[PDB]
């Protein structure tokens, strides 16, 4: 009822943005208004505490780990991109390299398959993607592009099952535009505008790439998001062409528009389903066929993560809570407590081996208040 | 210390 989590780590002294995991070692990176980002463990009570990342100019608003395991990215709200290399077999993390290209990062993304690989985009619309060395930890740009008019507000790698020589990007902006990119060439595959979404604004603020599973082998389908509650569906493997394209609520007059925003999408394979998250507190769950709401869950306030994983639906909200409900059933199974503001990210922790029989998953969150509770979640 | 866009989002702009 207050409080049922694990552990917890709670050296930030200002709210945790931020929260990233290594793909192969034990270990938590969170990103804080503190203007530091602080390295722990993610299998011990309590967390032991590694170390602290420093040289930031604001907030630390992304901490990513590099497919291979080699290198953090961190990121921060005046502009700054901070590489660190893993030291003694990632007890400890070196200061390799830095850039301050831009005034603000709105987000930053390490590829999920292809080593050393990172995108970033900006309040300025830019659009910017790296490699770091091997050798020397040094950055390499591969693109940076001028092309979205307004805040650049999301990225999402898609091809990403291709090679490490197909390096495609999808980004969206708040000016409508949504663009794919090659980059390493910098080329920009397409654009959809306003003019090509029914001439409505739509300011973009999510996106995530579907299954392979779900779309018939095609690694490039992506659902898009708006502040104003327009989904889109597009196949960023046919020039962008539409899939599926609506409006997801309706508001009553009173309500401020924000209540439309979507602020998380996350797609369930074995379910053909695609859950949506909005301020108002709206949880959709379409069927990825006919997208047609099949299910929906209320929060008392706005979501900020959703996050499917087997037969839940994981999704944080900012009264602090993070619900996990079966999918199909929408049984609530359990409830995430103990933060006493909002959860502003999580990461979930599966078991490396399957062991002989089923240990728990963790739920790991980012707290408004500046606290990382640790949850074990049922099944 | 400042905050990203979505924290002012999830609170409808106070």
């Amino acid at each position: 009822m207050s409080n049922n989590s694990l552990t917890y780590f709670d050296k930030h002294t200002d709210s945790v943005f931020a929260i990233g995991h290594h793909p192969n070692l034990p270990l938590v990176c969170t990103g804080g208004g503190d203007n530091l980002a602080h390295l722990w463990t993610s299998h011990s009570q309590p967390p032991k505490f590694a170390g602290t990342l420093t040289g930031y100019g604001e907030s630390v608003i992304s901490c990513s780990f590099t497919s291979e395991g080699g290198f953090l990215v961190t990121a921060d709200m005046s502009g700054k991109v901070l590489v660190h290399m893993g030291q003694k077999g990632g007890a400890q993390w070196k200061l390799a390299s830095q850039m301050q290209e831009v005034e603000e990062i709105v987000w930053l993304k390490t590829h999920p398959t292809i080593a050393r690989t990172f995108a970033f985009g900006a309040t300025d619309g830019s659009v910017w993607c790296y490699q770091i060395n091997e050798q020397d930890g040094s950055l390499e740009q591969l693109m940076s592009g001028f092309v979205h008019q307004q805040d650049c507000s999301m990225g999402e790698f898609i091809n990403t099952d291709k090679g490490e020589n197909t390096l495609e990007l999808v980004t969206c902006s708040l000016d409508s535009t949504i663009v794919a990119w090659n980059c390493f060439t910098g080329q920009q595959l397409f654009k959809i505008t306003q003019a090509e979404i029914k001439g409505l604004e739509a300011p973009w603020i999510s996106l995530s790439l579907a299954p392979e599973t779900l779309t018939k082998g095609n690694s490039g389908v992506v659902a898009c998001g708006s502040n104003n509650g327009l989904l889109a569906v597009i196949n960023c493997n046919n020039g962008g062409a539409i899939l599926h394209l609506s409006t997801v609520i309706e508001l009553k007059p009173e309500q401020d528009e924000l209540d439309a925003s979507i602020e998380s999408i996350s797609w369930s394979s074995k379910f053909s389903l695609m859950a949506i998250g909005l301020v108002c507190g709206e949880i959709l769950l379409y069927d990825t066929s006919a997208w047609r709401v099949r299910h929906k869950f209320v929060l008392e306030d706005s979501v900020t993560k959703l996050m499917f994983d087997n037969d839940d639906l994981f999704a944080s909200c900012i009264n602090g809570k993070v619900y996990q409900f079966n999918a199909r059933t929408g049984q609530e199974k359990f409830v995430c407590v103990g933060h006493n503001m909002g959860v502003l990210d999580f990461i979930l922790l599966h078991p490396v081996a399957n062991t002989g029989t089923e240990q728990k998953r963790k739920v790991i969150t980012a707290g408004d208040e500046g606290v990382s509770l640790v949850f074990e979640v049922p099944n | 210390a400042r905050r990203p866009a979505r924290c002012y989002r999830y609170q409808k702009n106070k």
